[PDB]
DNA sequence: CAATCCAGACTGAGCACGCTGTGA
RNA sequence: GGCCGUAGUGCUUGCUCUGAGUUUUAGAGCUAGAAAUAGCAAGUUAAAAUAAGGCUAGUCCGUUAUCAACUUGAAAAAGUGGCACCGAGUCGGUGCUCACAGCGUGCUCAGUCUG
DNA sequence: GATGGCAGAGTACTA
DNA sequence: TAGTACTCTGCCATCAGAGCAAGCACTACGGCCGATTG
């Protein structure tokens, strides 16, 4: 028995612990050793840490699962095509489909003819010869009128069905809208008819441009309202031009409706939207409502189908036909031209498929971009390409039909070429003319995002309730499908429950008793003050009552001179559905609450209007259709944090009234709901504390897992709770006195040119215009400011260069002082870090006034944030007060992060348990929670300084001086327990400023005393003359126990790439009656676990039975045979007389114990990694710290001298840490040409100075490290991997088996078997 | 000669004891115990060749059967004080605590000396060799005692049990004690002029003439011989005038000091740790009822004890080391208390050190019984030198009370305090209980003492 | 109405460490 | 400190969809050469698969989380491993029991009186 | 973005 | 002398996009509200 402490340092992929005493102290116990070596015991300190792979989120999953689901439905989409042609294609080529299905073949394994279509050589060149793309076949049975061939109109009806296009833009789109200007005209004309008195003149304009710019939609707006007269921004015409461009204009303030009514033209409820305000207005505006929904269609349709919809009704096919032509045309014109200049690398273009060009283009792998960056020099340097090289630079050279642009093609050009196919050949074939719906449905269906997976009781994602038992085909959807509740079950199966009853769901944010209650509670804190008040008095119950039903149920918004004069001068969600039913009797009535609670859940739930109209159609009787109408129009969103029991349903057991009955008598108390529930006398309390209690908790994993955050710090935080465990376990089942933790506080560049290409967009400006940047290039922290910056300084009006960069200033807006953050959101690239002003504040009111302006256009483009904006604006508010700034230096060492909250309160709820007489818990363990900044100051100032390259032991010093400091702070201050244990300016600002300064003898001169006592107490918190000698011999310890976390792995079976045919073993067929080396396939296959297997095998023409031991991978895809039939996998892979006892399960991380100490950690099946650790003592790891000068120098001009001596003398050092190094890898590592090299390097770079080598000595210990090899760099010389690709050393190694804190192992000598 | 008479006493000719005459013991157990198996703990090669002779020849006896029980405990040797006999140890720390406890009556080493009177001139020692294992131990608790002992000359692997009482065990000096005093207590009847003084195992006989005592010694050898108990024969001192008992010499009805002991104190060079210290204090402790003054004497070595100081030797550390070194070349011979006659104590005190002589008649002049003296508390320390007196003296009489077997004595001090206790100028009503009780105590003829007294 | 969220000395009992001694 | 109301950012989970990419097959290559080979011609499209697959047979599910060893277990899960001191190259070595007595010191609890 | 698979060239032991 | 068998070195890993819903966590402003004891 002795009182020990826990100390814990919590990462991503990291868990370390440290056991300490009273003294602060380490222990040290014997611990017995398991298995059939003749080891029975070994000695280990309590100190070590725990690594781990970093836990992924299901983001990747969920979009595999999305992928299969969209080829099921996209095959059922197929088969239901084919089942409606079944019956005529059988009448005429029966072996049709058969032999569309069979395409994926050889010609051995097919059982029809090798041609698809027709089946015979001649007619399938034909057809070739006629039609070299679908995109003829599709024009040709578009535009003719004639009899067309059964199976080729299904081909065409099959290409539109398969590949659809986006559903992004709803209701209709008619392609014969292509012309721009003739649109525009069109709607001058009608505005000018219609509005007489004030008309609208464009002429002169180039309409087309200006609409059709690759502009941002409002900058086309502007550019629009800018460049025509007689309206601007806001008006009537410029609102019919933002609504055909795109944006949602506000019709009210043009015919002063006084309703917002905001038409959105691609949204589905445009219809009715337009509907109610024609109804408002006119009928009159019909004409021009049209004409802007034509002129919405031309828009978006010309920037895609470029070609004359005049005289055929497949625009989309004829450009890809015309896209055709031009590619044959290009291409005869390029082999002219390289026949005539340039004969001699017509080969490396038309020829090589590896090299970039036409022959890598269509045969290899070859992009549009690598192509034309290929041939854009060769075209360059040749005559007579002017016209290629500008349809290069335009991106109109060569182009494929099937190309990644055309995700922008909408399925209603599909649509109305099917529909204009089925129109031309239903004349001929009656089965055409019946299923033309049935046809137009199978490819506009789409499965509502509410209604999710079609399942039927087997899967855990779906939630959808059918009111029919059948199958659910496209056409029967409705009628099979309960669309309104499986959308209500959508909603609910997310939406959270009440916090104080956790069974209760929650109400709508805009409900009536929401409402009630809210507006109750605000009333009820105002005090009023009148003449003839001795005191302040509350509201009463009455004159509550009274001034809600005078001002609140009469006026939206209540104000304070209203209530005095309407009420106190004049005597002493409801107004919308007051305005929608025109009935002031049935809302103020009782008995229609359980109605008007369905209404407003009605609303919030339900999006769609149809949906909305079906649901309410049981209260249609209640009122009129016009009031019916108006309800399906009005739509809330947002949900409440309190349940409809907890407002009104639960009452005072003494005096039975609810809560919102307290909250309307409350009187002279005038308690609010904090005061309700937090009464002890009423019993809200004691209710709320019996609904909390039942359910009680999960499991921990289900717990954590139930928590908020990433999946790698849940996994580190299950870990830690294991940890924590397994050492009180350890220790005697003695819970610690206290357990001190900390958590570390953690495509990009894709998203960077994203940002900054919609920035410029947004802007107007062409800077990336004037000079790109690629994404890898805007990774740099200073380009990527420069670039957010438009070029510009932020701090004073003048322009930066971007040839001039690695020389201006970043500054941060908030001084680093008092925040940490190294965010872009918070770094500020400038000329001179001077302009700012002050350094120690806010940047200057003058800079302020001097870059307003430009920090709003910046702001109102997306370049930087609000965030961003408050800080920089924070001058003008009033900048950095002292209150503000003792805030800021208190909050960097107090921890306030709710992860940390939640870990602190699973740890205390697992180790305290026991309750006293008055139901009071015990604290007998005190959990501790601290930021990094205390620990890392300890390092700092004491010289523990810390290197995380040269090995895992860092993580256990850091739980450990995680324990020591916590513990001596919480001894020194016990008045501190509120902000650290879990359970004025100026003062405050210098107590936390010396927090820590009792560690050190000297402040700023103050003699500190050498032995720090508590202060009204005798207990001795800490002793400079010992205790730092105990934390240097802690420090100092060669003996860490660092473990790896064996895991089994899972995920996909190998790589996704399917590769060519190829005479291989480890080709993966892809399906099982496709044969690898005739079709491709996988490869790479993920190895989950690899298995012992002692055993015989067949060797030589005689067949000897050898006995053999190796270890065999069980792939992902396998473990399940595997593990149903061990015997029968291993002999059916060859293996005879296998032993299921000797049979070992090795995961991944497997560790294994050769000689001389040496450890090797099975990687795969085939592959080991190292598994030992160097101890550099901590004398040269510090002189590696000071002579890297890690984070540049931070200490005074004073300190920093010294320290530059200490190296100075200390130059010898390098040569001792290499010889270190080199003995480490010849006892473990045995890399002998890596050795080698790193000596020669190390001889060779000698005279460089000591700041150089050291940095680049820190990378030399990546050939010393724990883990898969890696390359690493010794100043010009780079240093491959050496990588242990064989596994048969192992097999007569030690197999040792480590618990979570590698403190109980079990060791199997594997040579005996 | 002796050993001829009685070889049913002898342990060198008799063999082996056992008791025939207390009954097999049960040892309880509480009433929420269970039995408990530990490993036997690594033991050093040495060590285990050491026990390795006493298992063979402990197993030929009967006293280690071959058992297989759930309880187990580590054997240990411990060696002798004096060569490598390495005699064996059980180890037994987890049943102690899990065994009941019963009321030691074991006597206490001080009060035993105090029993003899000097008219008893003539001296027995007799020891008694293997004195625990006489006992024997009934089957039923027999499984609570084993060990693991396995080797492979003997050809048995396992547990082996004990038949008696073992070594090691926290109830077996007291249950040795009672099943000796018994058998011995009829003994006692049948000589009244015999005084017989038992400790654990060995026992002293005193008579007055040599006749008396060769008379009780056969008497003795012969009841010891029926009970089955064996004394060792090699040491055993009979009819001497000089003997060594209780770690003391017994002369002339004088209780002296062994020659060994004053060597082995002033052998011991200047200590130079707080270690070191500590051992020279503990013997020198041990001889405190002989040097005057002992308390006041090593005063400054006592502050240097503590663990967290500094180990300086001082001029005045030196000092304190000489007076003792030169004061146990000197000591006196003690005296043997004569529970008859009634006592006399003189106290005094300087410096907050209280100092006095416990001493009684011997003809017309005073021979010392027991030299007292000690530390005064802080809380008499700042009191006047007339108060420090009174509380002095009732620290001394506490001290003389432990030796004296409550008898009354005077006590004897140069100033007359003893009135003023009855008008003194809590704890002072502890202390006028203490010193006015004119049953215990009483204060003769107020006089002055002689310094070294 | 405004501000903040026991010291001393003594006594008694128990325990423990840090050494020795008589024996086993 | 808490209560809010407003705004922004980031992240998580789930669902419905889109465009490509890869693989095999189809789109008769020609001339001169026994032949390798050379010279010309052509290239843009389509079918099928897109984790093997599973039974629960659905227009469902299949890459997240969890996972040292041994014993009891159907499983969920529960159990399994002495301490102290001196040291330190991945941990090593030494020691351990009693009972009574003597001396020095410290700690905790409780009470007393006074400020 | 490392890190394990995989092909290919090189070298070596054995029937 | 050819057939397996093992080692070392370089290359290579499916990728983009659009909606919708629910939630948490954090930052940043403005208004207002706390209670009990000496």
């Amino acid at each position: 028995d002795k009182k020990y402490s826990i100390g814990l340092a919590i990462g991503t992929n990291s868990v370390g612990w440290a056991v300490i005493t009273d003294e602060y102290k380490v222990p040290s116990k014997k611990f017995k050793v398991l298995g059939n070596t003749d080891r029975h015991s070994i000695k280990k300190n309590l100190i070590g840490a725990l690594l781990f792979d970093s836990g992924e989120t299901a983001e990747a999953t969920r979009l595999k699962r999305t992928a299969r689901r969209r080829y099921t439905r996209r095959k059922n989409r197929i088969c239901y095509l084919q089942e409606i042609f079944s019956n005529e294609m059988a009448k005429v080529d029966d072996s049709f489909f058969h032999r569309l299905e069979e395409s994926f073949l050889v010609e051995e394994d097919k059982k029809h003819e090798r041609h698809p279509i027709f089946g015979n050589i001649v007619d399938e060149v034909a057809y070739h010869e006629k039609y070299p793309t679908i995109y003829h076949l599709r024009k040709k049975l578009v535009d003719s009128t004639d009899k067309a061939d059964l199976r080729l109109i299904y081909l065409a009806l099959a290409h539109m069905i398969k590949f659809r296009g986006h559903f992004l833009i709803e209701g209709d789109l008619n392609p014969d809208n292509s012309d721009v200007d003739k649109l525009f005209i069109q709607l001058v004309q009608t505005y000018n008819q219609l509005f007489e008195e004030n008309p609208i003149n464009a002429s002169g304009v180039d309409a087309k441009a200006i609409l059709s710019a690759r502009l941002s939609k409002s900058r086309r707006l502007e550019n629009l309202i800018a460049q025509l007269p007689g309206e601007k921004k806001n008006g009537l015409f410029g609102n019919l031009i933002a609504l055909s461009l795109g944006l949602t204009p506000n019709f009210k303030s043009n015919f002063d409706l006084a309703e917002d009514a905001k038409l959105q033209l691609s949204k589905d409820t445009y219809d009715d939207d337009l509907d109610n305000l024609l109804a408002q207005i006119g009928d009159q505006y019909a004409d021009l409502f049209l004409a802007a929904k034509n002129l919405s269609d031309a828009i978006l349709l010309s920037d895609i189908l470029r070609v004359n919809t005049e005289i055929t009704k497949a625009p989309l096919s004829a450009s890809m036909i015309k896209r055709y032509d031009e590619h044959h045309q290009d291409l005869t014109l390029l082999k002219a031209l390289v026949r005539q200049q340039l004969p001699e690398k017509y080969k490396e273009i038309f020829f090589d498929q590896s090299k970039n060009g036409y022959a890598g283009y269509i045969d290899g792998g070859a992009s549009q971009e690598e192509f034309y960056k290929f041939i854009k020099p060769i075209l360059e340097k040749m005559d007579g390409t002017e016209e290629l090289l500008v349809k290069l630079n335009r991106e109109d050279l060569l182009r494929k039909q099937r190309t990644f642009d055309n995700g922008s093609i909408p399925h209603q050009i599909h649509l109305g070429e099917l529909h204009a196919i089925l129109r031309r050949q239903e004349d001929f074939y009656p089965f055409l003319k019946d299923n033309r719906e049935k046809i137009e449905k199978i490819l506009t269906f789409r499965i509502p995002y509410y209604v999710g997976p079609l399942a039927r009781g087997n899967s855990r994602f779906a939630w959808m309730t059918r009111k029919s038992e059948e199958t659910i085909t496209p056409w029967n959807f409705e009628e099979v499908v309960d669309k309104g509740a499986s959308a209500q079950s959508f909603i609910e199966r997310m939406t959270n429950f009440d916090k104080n009853l956790p069974n209760e769901k929650v109400l709508p944010k805009h409900s009536l008793l929401y409402e009630y209650f809210t507006v109750y509670n605000e009333l009820t804190k105002v005090k009023y003050v009148t003449e003839g008040m001795r005191k302040p008095a509350f509201l009463s119950g009455e004159q509550k009552k009274a001034i809600v039903d005078l001002l609140f149920k009469t006026n939206r918004k209540v104000t304070v001179k209203q209530l005095k004069e309407d009420y106190f001068k004049k005597i002493e969600t409801y107004h919308d559905l007051l305005k929608i039913i025109k009935d002031k009797d049935f809302l103020d009535n009782e008995e229609n609450e359980d109605i008007l609670e369905d209404i407003v859940l009605t609303l919030t739930l339900f999006e769609d209007r149809e949906m909305i109209e079906e649901r309410l159609k049981t209260y249609a009787h209640l009122f009129d259709d016009k009031v019916m109408k108006q309800l399906k129009r009005r739509r809330y969103t947002g949900w409440g944090r309190l349940s409809r029991k907890l407002i009104n349903g639960i009452r005072d057991k003494q005096s039975g009234k609810t809560i919102l009955d307290f909250l309307k008598s409350d009187g002279f108390a005038n308690r609010n709901f904090m005061q309700l529930i937090h009464d002890d006398s009423l019993t809200f309390k004691e209710d709320i504390q019996k609904a909390q209690v039942s359910g009680q908790g999960d499991s921990l994993h289900e717990h954590i897992a139930n928590l908020a955050g990433s999946p790698a710090i849940k996994k580190g935080i299950l870990q830690t709770v294991k940890v924590v465990d397994e050492l009180v376990k350890v220790m005697g089942r003695h819970k610690p006195e206290n357990i001190v933790i900390e958590m570390a506080r953690e495509k990009n560049s894709r998203e960077r040119m994203k940002r900054i290409e919609e920035g410029i967009k947004e802007l107007g400006s062409q800077i990336l215009k004037e000079h790109p940047v690629e994404n890898t290039q805007l990774q740099n922290e200073k380009l990527y400011l420069y670039y957010l910056q438009n070029g510009r300084d932020m701090y004073v009006d003048q322009e930066l260069d971007i040839n001039r960069l690695s020389d201006y200033d970043v500054d941060a807006i908030v001084p680093q002082s008092f925040l940490k953050d190294d965010s872009i959101d918070n770094k500020v690239l400038t000329r001179s870090d001077k302009n700012r002003g002050k350094s120690d504040n806010v940047p200057s009111e003058e800079v302020v006034k001097k870059m307003k302006n430009y920090w709003r256009q910046l702001l109102n483009a997306k370049l930087i944030t609000q965030r961003k904006f408050d800080n920089l604006t924070k001058a003008e508010r009033g900048g950095l007060s002292e209150l503000d700034k003792a805030g800021f230096i208190k909050r960097q060492l107090v921890e306030t992060r709710q992860i940390t909250k939640h870990v602190a309160q699973i740890l205390d709820s697992r180790m305290n348990t026991k309750y006293d007489e008055n139901d009071k818990l015990i604290r007998e363990v005190k959990v501790i929670t601290l930021k990094s900044k205390l620990v890392s100051d300890f390092r700092k100032d004491f010289q523990f300084y810390k290197v995380r390259e040269i090995n895992n032991y860092h993580h256990a010093h850091d739980a450990y001086l995680n324990a020591v400091v916590g513990t001596a702070l919480i001894k020194k201050y016990p008045k501190l327990e509120s902000e650290f244990v879990y359970g004025k300016a100026t003062a405050k600002y210098f107590f936390y400023s010396n927090i820590m300064n009792f560690f050190k003898t000297e402040i700023t001169i103050r003699k500190r005393p050498l032995i720090e006592t508590n202060g009204e107490t005798g207990e001795i918190v800490w002793d400079k003359g010992r205790d730092f000698a105990t934390v240097r011999k802690v420090l100092s310890m060669p003996q860490v126990n660092i473990v790896k976390k064996t895991e089994v792995q899972t995920g996909g079976f190998s790589k996704e790439s399917i590769l060519p045919k190829r005479n291989s073993d480890k080709l993966i067929a892809r399906k099982k009656d496709w044969d690898p080396k005739k079709y491709g396939g996988f490869d790479s296959p993920t190895v989950a676990y690899s298995v012992l297997v002692v055993a015989k095998v067949e060797k030589g023409k005689s067949k000897k039975l050898k006995s053999v031991k190796e270890l065999l991978g069980i792939t992902i895809m396998e473990r399940s045979s595997f593990e149903k039939n061990p015997i029968d996998f291993l002999e059916a892979k060859g293996y005879k007389e296998v032993k299921k006892d000797l049979i070992i399960k090795l995961p991944k991380y497997s560790l294994f114990e050769l000689e001389n100490g040496r450890k090797r950690m099975l990687a795969s099946a085939g592959e080991l990694q190292k598994g030992n650790e160097l101890a550099l003592p901590s004398k040269y790891v510090n002189f590696l710290y000071l002579a890297s000068h890690y984070e540049k120098l931070k200490g005074s001009p004073e300190d920093n001298e010294q320290k530059q001596l200490f190296v100075e003398q200390h130059k010898h050092y390098l040569d001792e840490i290499i010889e270190q190094i080199s003995e480490f890898s010849k006892r473990v590592i045995l890399a002998d040409a890596n050795l080698d090299k790193v000596l020669s390097a190390y001889n060779k770079h000698r005279d460089k100075p000591i700041r150089e080598q050291a940095e680049n000595i820190i990378h030399l210990f990546t050939l010393t490290n724990l883990g898969a090899p890696a390359a690493f760099k010794y100043f010009d010389t780079t240093i491959d991997r050496k990588r242990y690709t064989s596994t048969k050393e192992v097999l007569d190694a030690t197999l040792i088996h480590q618990s979570i804190t590698g403190l109980y192992e079990t060791r199997i000598d594997l040579s005996q078997l | 000669t002796w050993l001829s008479d009685f070889p049913q006493a002898w342990a060198e000719t008799g063999g082996m004891g056992l008791a025939v005459r207390q009954a097999p013991l049960i040892i309880p157990l509480k009433a929420t115990s269970t039995p408990v198996s530990i490993k036997q703990y690594p033991m050093s090669q040495e060590a285990r060749l050491g026990i390795k002779p006493h298992i063979q020849r402990l197993l030929d006896q009967g006293i280690l059967v071959p058992c297989q029980s759930p309880w187990n405990t580590p054997l240990l040797p411990v060696k002798k004080p004096g060569t490598n006999d390495y005699r064996p140890v059980q180890d037994l720390r987890e049943v102690n605590k899990r065994v009941e406890d019963i009321h030691p009556t074991v006597p206490n080493p001080y009060n035993l000396l105090s029993g003899l009177p000097p008219s008893h001139q003539w001296y027995t020692v007799l020891d008694l060799k293997d004195a625990f294992f006489c006992l024997r131990l009934h089957p039923t608790s027999q499984p609570l005692f084993a060990f693991e002992w396995r080797d492979p000359e003997m050809g048995i692997s396992g547990q082996l049990t004990w038949t008696r009482l073992p070594q090691g065990f926290k109830n077996s000096p007291t249950l040795f004690n009672e099943a000796l005093h018994r058998d011995l207590a009829d003994f006692r009847i049948q000589h009244p002029d015999l005084i017989l003084l038992q400790y654990v195992d060995d026992l002293l006989l005193a008579a007055t003439s040599e006749l008396d005592c060769q008379q009780g010694t056969r008497a003795l050898l012969q009841t010891l011989g029926n009970l089955g108990y064996r004394a060792s024969a090699k040491k055993a001192q009979i009819c001497q005038k000089q003997v060594k008992y209780l770690g003391y010499l017994l002369k002339e009805g004088q209780r002296w000091l062994t020659e060994a002991r004053k060597e082995t104190v002033m052998g011991q060079p200047t200590p130079k740790t707080p270690r070191q210290l500590r051992e020279f204090l503990g013997k020198a402790g041990f001889c405190r009822l002989f040097i005057p003054g002992f308390a006041e004497m090593a005063a400054p070595l006592y502050p240097l004890t503590k663990p967290g100081t500094l180990f300086n030797w001082g001029p005045d550390q030196q000092k304190a080391y000489q007076e003792i070194k030169q004061a146990l070349l000197t000591a006196p011979a003690l005296g043997l208390p004569d529970l008859t006659k009634p006592f006399e104590l003189f106290v005094d005190e300087k410096q907050g050190y209280a100092k006095g002589v416990l001493t009684q008649k011997l003809g017309p002049w005073r021979r010392p019984v027991a030299y007292l003296s000690k530390k005064l508390d802080p809380v008499a320390a700042g009191w006047p030198p007339c108060l420090r007196m009174v509380a002095a003296i009732a620290v001394l009489t506490k001290d003389a009370g432990k030796l004296t077997m409550g008898q009354p004595l005077v006590i004897l001090a140069p100033h007359a305090v003893e009135a003023l206790v009855k008008q003194p100028p809590a704890r002072m009503t502890h202390y006028q209980a203490l010193l006015l009780d004119t049953d215990r105590v009483q204060f003769g003829p107020v006089v002055a003492l002689n310094p070294a007294t």
